[PDB]
């Protein structure tokens, strides 16, 4: 990726995911390893979410319950 | 001089509530303006 991303130009082809169970980079969108966007768009815009609200997180204030 | 000597002295019960208060806004002075810093309890 880091070099595909020199004209993204030759024959551009990032989609170069991993391939576990032989060991090596391959095309997965050829592959067939397909993920909807609507999953990596939210699991991300989402988890951040969550890492900023705790970043501001400076004293922990514990009640003592009954 | 030798005049009113003020038998009593609860005057450390003021320093003393000062003392326990000014700790009160103390936990908070982290959390004031655009760099405060969020608390959790
Ligand atoms: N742009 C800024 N630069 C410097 N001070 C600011 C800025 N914007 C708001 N502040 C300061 O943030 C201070 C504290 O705000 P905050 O921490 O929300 O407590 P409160 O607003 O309840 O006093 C405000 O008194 C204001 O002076």
């Amino acid at each position: 990726h880091a070099a595909s991303q020199m004209a993204k130009k030759r024959r551009s082809y990032r989609n170069y995911g991993l391939d576990l169970i032989r060991g090596k980079i391959v095309d997965e969108i050829h592959a067939g390893v397909l993920e909807p966007t609507i999953s990596k768009v939210k699991s991300l815009k989402s988890a951040l979410e969550a890492c900023v609200a705790i970043l501001r997180i400076d004293t922990m204030i514990t009640v003592d319950p009954e | 001089n030798a005049t009113f000597k003020n038998k009593e002295k609860p005057q450390e019960v003021r320093k003393a509530n000062i003392i326990a208060a000014r700790s009160v806004a103390d936990a908070i002075r982290t959390s004031l303006g655009p760099k405060g810093m969020d608390k959790m309890i």
